[PDB]
């Protein structure tokens, strides 16, 4: 029983971590487009002075 | 018959201490499944964050 | 988290593993038990007979 319970906690561990994997994909994303955004802006601000 | 009885209650006797040293065993490493678990759900919340 | 995960696994792992071995002992234990009652039963047949 204990096992199984173990086993039951391993799996959502597992998918968890699956998740946590995702939200850092998603936050790379958003850091990307962040960057991209801010390289942008500097592109705006040369073009503005 | 007498002997074979109590060389049988010998290993029944064996076999009830290894199994429940099995019991605790499993169930301080489902102890430390959960803990794992939840460490892993821990950083997964923070990862949401 | 995947690390954590990993752990929870193999915790998992390490409690399943031998709990599948362990409960081999419990029947162990039943055959011992039913070696004992046998020995017993033959004595009280011999006994009446």
């Amino acid at each position: 029983g204990a096992a199984a319970d173990a086993a039951t906690a391993a799996e959502k561990a597992e998918a968890s971590a699956a998740q946590a994997k995702q939200h850092a994909a998603d936050a790379d994303a958003s850091a990307d487009a962040a960057t991209r955004s801010a390289a942008d802006a500097a592109a705006s601000a040369a073009t503005a002075r | 018959l007498i002997k074979q009885a109590e060389l049988a209650g010998k290993q029944a006797d064996d076999a009830r201490k290894t199994a429940e040293e099995s019991s605790k065993k499993a169930v301080d490493a489902s102890q430390l499944a959960k803990e794992a678990a939840q460490k892993a759900a821990e950083e997964t919340e923070a990862a949401k964050d | 988290a995947a690390d954590y995960a990993d752990e929870s696994a193999a915790h998992a792992g390490d409690s399943a593993a031998y709990a599948a071995t362990a409960k081999r002992n419990a029947q162990a234990a039943q055959e011992a038990a039913k070696t004992a009652t046998a020995a017993v039963t033959k004595a009280n047949e011999i006994f009446k007979l």
